[PDB]
């Protein structure tokens, strides 16, 4: 019945609707454009001379060409016989294959929708089912897809979860408030995830191997998925899909990768609430298969070994599930959840551990606060004052600046002249930086000192070489400066970067969520957190914090961590791991032969 | 001008090495060996 | 040999190439997304160069036979798409698209009723002319087109160079391939240079190009003997026809068939004597037909084919 | 002088005088105090020994300064005099492994 349809529709290419009709045929993707344009504009939309009566133009065009994508794709063959070579099966994948492009099914899943926002009354004003953009358009475009191309290739797969699925994952995370979760858009668009979406991602589990390259992007695929299992209008079936997706795509996953999930795991699972059920198997499961990455004192060859920061995780992980299930009442499944994942990091966790006397300092879990999940604070730097030798270092990187500025606007075409004119492209700021004024200097001096005053609160240490002390002994127009793209830092000053770039988008996590309230509407949704953020965003603020470290390492300043261990207290047998897990064990056994004797 | 009679009668060699901006210079080191 | 049937699947090979007919799915993008291009491939295998051919009339049905003069649509078997002519652009194209577009099979020739050593339409052959065998023929190729454009009377190992060979083409489309008769009109072409023999106002030989060569200027007929008596008009046969002019043996004079005057040598001295119309002629004018191998008419034509793209190449280039 | 690389990336020069054996180094178009004097006959490779911390380390450029001949007329006898500097396919970089 499959291949009579697809031959009469071929015969009759009418019915593929004017955008495929094949002639002066703008494409699948352009009339989903159109559409919303059209749904976008009044006038075309009604009829202009009830609200069943009136039909959305736009939205019914949408529902054909939806309508028409899933019937071709529910029509193309199953994959068995094509692995079996049915010539007939393989004509009728050419054949839709030929009629639609995989471009256009790609951008048009990339289409964003329109999220529903708070008013400054509290209400909610919220976007209609009868005109718009749907998610179940997106479903027959997922089916179409998934049914004739198919995601065999892990840059395909890579590719569409940047630029299609990240998205609408975000967004549908970004919805779990409790006045947004009961809205139309959010249950669409988790049905439209929970049924297409992650069963597509966890049948294409085993492509996610070898994905060192984009740590980023599967980091943040992991801490959205895992934030939106924690919503409220979530039924059954679509949290048991979650746990599903989240469980296959862990399992390929290398276990370095899972680190940042594991930083917010060992944060919730001591709380042995409901939702800590499936965060319980995932832990097992992750402990269980990479047992030999962190007891074995070499582990995977490929895989490498742990950093001593995943190990601090798992020691607090079990100690807080311990004494969670100790004060705990007991609970027959949560108990009989909880044991496996207890033996595991029992298991993995080396006897001969040593435990950091440099305890981790600094950490940002007031950040991934447990209300809001998102407390964006910088480290305030108000109190801390600049020093007086590195005013001519600020100079310096001041007037680069300034000249890469001049840099950019010559590009753009804008002119030197006397008057200050917007509209002519004639800037008199085209002069030299020592010409600049004071507050014409400031403005580049203001974000370089509270950069490098971010850097002085969080005590590290910077000074000046010998050698860069030479460098000052030492001592319009045409600009040109340092070329720093072909300059590298260390790992540990690209580490040092990072977390300036974590605080400096915190800043404006601020500033924006000042904003955001005081307009009282429009969640921006960049507003998750850094480990979230994806490369493309985080691209910017990374650069700019790794200009300014390669800034400082050119002009021969030198920067490093200023905390110093006051004695590193390695034979201390106390301390190991098995120590103290043996003398709470002889504890525990004392207190039940007592208990029993009473 | 450079003479050509003196580049004739020269027997005087060079190369330079650029070490681009970013590599640093205490790691590199130029000349000749055998 | 077997009766082609409505409904059937058929595997044209093109006659000079031996490449057979196929879509392409490599489509030139004229402003048809859906369309396929249609080309010639060298391979069998697979199901794009199998066509299958419908009745494009009700008359017909599937299973009948199909007569020489009806019209058909071919449905490619690999992409399911009709044979389609490009009305839209601007010049004609033809492409594998969804619409329908009637074709017409016309018959050439049928190789079991051709008689062996007997001239056929479409047969490139040496005008050997006299007893010392000089062939017809253009000067040297010493890169002037336009001294190639003269025809003159040669000897020597020209008889078995590619620049003495002729293609003889009737005027007419169907069963171009039958015997060629006496009398019949037809229109000789140089296989190297691409040029059609002519005969000039001024009652000299000379080669003219494709676009301009009129029938009026390049037709001529083969006569038994020199006797005035005219052919008058014979109309033709729809079929292979009977075999009068034979290789070597025959003994033919060529005549234009406007003007009726007679080739003939200009008798003035390898030999390079010239070759003139002439409406008595002399007492020995009498040629023979020598058939030319196929490789050989293949080269010439692949001569042709690229000397003419080299050039283009060159004058580009030199711009 | 210190910032020389900064604006533009160091040129370090090499000058030999296969006629005296003189080796002289010129960096930034000031000579360095450091200098080499060579025995006769001695063979002379261009080497160029780094530790990278970049994506691009160094170029070997060919080409020639005022009065100093070009390093192909050293190289190859055919282009014993030639000025114009060449870089033929047989030049190409060694490394030790």
């Amino acid at each position: 019945n499959a291949n009579v349809v697809v031959r009469l529709l071929i015969r009759r290419p009418e019915c593929f609707g004017p955008a495929l009709r094949g002639e002066g045929g703008n494409g699948l993707l352009a009339a989903m454009e159109e559409a919303i344009k059209i749904a976008e504009d009044p006038s075309r939309d009604g009829p202009s001379p009830e609200e069943d009566d009136t039909i959305h133009m736009g939205n019914a065009i949408m529902t054909f060409y939806s309508a028409l994508i899933d019937l071709l794709g529910r029509c193309a063959p199953e994959m068995h016989l094509i692995h079996a070579g049915k010539g007939e099966a393989i004509r009728i994948r050419s054949i839709l294959r030929s009629l639609i492009p995989l471009g256009d099914l790609v951008g048009v899943i990339s289409i964003a929708f329109q999220m529903p926002t708070i008013a400054k009354d509290g209400n909610v004003v919220e976007p209609d089912m009868s005109a718009g953009f749907c998610p179940d358009h997106k479903a027959a475009m997922v089916l179409f897809l998934d049914r004739v191309y198919g995601i065999e290739v892990q840059d395909f797969l890579l590719h569409l979860l940047e630029v299609g699925f990240l998205p609408d994952l975000r967004a549908a995370a970004s919805l779990d408030t409790a006045a947004l979760s009961a809205t139309d858009m959010a249950l669409a668009l988790n049905r439209y995830l929970c049924t297409a979406v992650l069963p597509l991602l966890t049948r294409c589990a085993p492509l996610f191997a070898g994905t060192e390259h984009h740590a980023s992007l599967i980091d943040s695929l992991l801490h959205t998925v895992y934030r939106l299992s924690k919503g409220c209008s979530l039924t059954k079936a679509q949290r048991d899909s979650i746990e599903v997706c989240l469980l296959s795509i862990c399992g390929q996953l290398r276990p370095s990768m899972m680190q940042h999930l594991l930083r917010r795991l060992v944060f919730d699972v001591p709380l042995l609430n409901e939702h800590a059920k499936m965060p319980l198997k995932l832990l097992t499961n992750h402990y269980e298969r990479c047992w030999k990455y962190y007891c074995l004192p070499g582990g995977w060859g490929n895989f490498g070994a742990a950093s001593e920061e995943e190990l601090h995780l798992s020691r607090k992980l079990f100690w807080g599930i311990f004494d969670a299930l100790s004060q705990k009442k007991y609970e027959q499944e949560l108990f009989k959840l909880a044991l496996p994942c207890l033996s595991a990091v029992a298991g993995a966790l080396p006897p001969d551990y040593m435990e950091s006397n440099y305890v981790s300092m600094m950490e940002k879990q007031s950040s991934m606060d447990s209300e809001g999940n998102f407390n964006p604070q910088p480290v305030d730097t108000s109190n801390i004052t600049i020093p007086e030798k590195l005013e001519y270092f600020i100079n310096k990187y001041a007037e680069h600046s300034h000249d890469k500025w001049s840099m950019d606007k010559l590009a753009n075409g804008w002119i030197y002249g006397e008057i200050y004119s917007d509209s002519s492209k004639v800037q008199p700021l085209m002069k030299p930086y020592k010409l600049l004024s004071e507050k014409e200097k400031e403005i580049y001096r203001w974000p370089i000192k509270e950069s490098l005053k971010t850097m002085l609160a969080w005590g590290w240490r910077i000074e000046r070489t010998r050698e860069g002390d030479s460098m000052a002994l030492y001592n319009g127009y045409s600009p040109r400066a340092i070329d720093m793209s072909n300059v590298t830092l260390s790992r540990d000053l690209h580490a040092m970067a990072e977390m300036m770039a974590e605080n400096y988008h915190n800043i404006w996590a601020k500033k924006k969520k000042m904003e955001l309230e005081s307009k009282g509407g429009g969640n921006h949704p960049l507003l998750v957190p850094y480990d979230t953020l994806t490369a493309k965003e985080k691209a910017k603020d990374r650069e700019k914090a790794q200009d300014i470290l390669k800034f400082l390492q050119i002009n021969g300043y030198a920067v490093s961590r200023g905390f110093k261990d006051l004695e590193l207290d390695t034979p201390s047998i106390e301390k190991r791991f098995a120590y103290s897990f043996l003398q709470q064990l002889i504890r525990y056994v004392d207190e039940a032969h007592q208990y029993i004797l009473e | 001008r450079d003479d050509y009679d003196f580049l004739m009668q020269t027997s005087t060699y060079y190369y330079s090495v650029r070490i681009f901006p970013g590599q640093e210079p205490a790691n590199v080191w130029v000349g000749w060996i055998t | 040999h077997r009766t082609l049937l409505y409904g059937h699947a058929i595997l044209l090979r093109h006659s000079y190439s031996g490449m057979y007919l196929c879509c392409l799915s490599t489509s030139r993008s004229s402003t048809d997304k859906l369309a396929f291009d249609v080309g010639l491939q060298e391979d069998t295998t697979g199901e794009a160069c199998w066509w299958t051919i419908h009745p494009a009339s009700k008359q017909r049905s599937e299973g009948e036979k199909v007569r020489v003069g009806d019209d058909l649509i071919l449905v490619s078997v690999s992409s399911e798409r009709y044979l389609h002519l490009s009305y839209g652009n601007g010049s004609l194209h033809v492409d594998a698209a969804f619409q329908q577009t009637l074709w017409s099979v016309a018959p050439i020739s049928s190789g079991s009723e051709a008689a062996q050593g007997y001239l056929i339409g479409g047969d490139v052959l040496r005008l050997l002319h006299g007893h010392m065998d000089e062939c017809l023929t253009v000067p040297s190729g010493e890169h002037g087109e336009e001294q190639r454009r003269t025809v003159h009377y040669e000897g020597g190992a020209v008889s078995v160079h590619a620049r003495s060979l002729w293609r003889l083409e009737t005027l007419r489309v169907a069963w171009s391939g039958s015997h060629i008769r006496w009398g019949q009109p037809f229109r000789l072409r140089h296989v190297t240079t691409g040029k059609y023999l002519s005969l000039m106002e001024d009652k000299n030989l000379l080669l003219m190009d494709k676009e301009k060569a009129d029938v009026k200027s390049t037709a001529f007929t083969f006569r038994s003997s020199k006797e005035k008596l005219d052919v008058g008009v014979r109309k033709e046969v729809d079929g292979m026809g009977t075999s009068e002019i034979k290789y070597g043996d025959s003994v033919c004079y060529i005549q234009h068939v406007d003007t009726g005057l007679w080739l003939t040598y200009q008798s003035v001295d390898s030999i390079q004597r010239k070759a003139i119309m002439h409406h008595e002629g002399h007492m020995d004018d009498g040629i023979s037909l020598s058939r030319s191998q196929h490789e050989e008419s293949r080269t010439a034509r692949v001569i042709w084919s690229t000397v003419f793209l080299f050039n283009r190449f060159i004058r580009g280039l030199d711009a | 002088p210190g910032q020389g690389r900064n604006n533009n990336g160091l040129e370090i020069g090499c000058v030999v005088d296969a006629a005296s054996g003189l080796l002289t180094f010129i960096a930034n178009g000031k000579e360095l105090s450091t200098y080499y004097q060579v025995e006769p006959s001695t063979k002379l490779f261009p080497a160029v020994f780094a530790q990278a911390t970049s994506p691009n380390v160094f170029q070997f450029e060919l080409g020639r300064i005022k009065n100093v001949m070009p390093l192909s007329a050293g190289l190859f006898k055919s282009e014993h005099k030639n000025p114009v500097p060449q870089c033929p396919p047989r030049l190409h970089v060694q490394f030790l492994s």
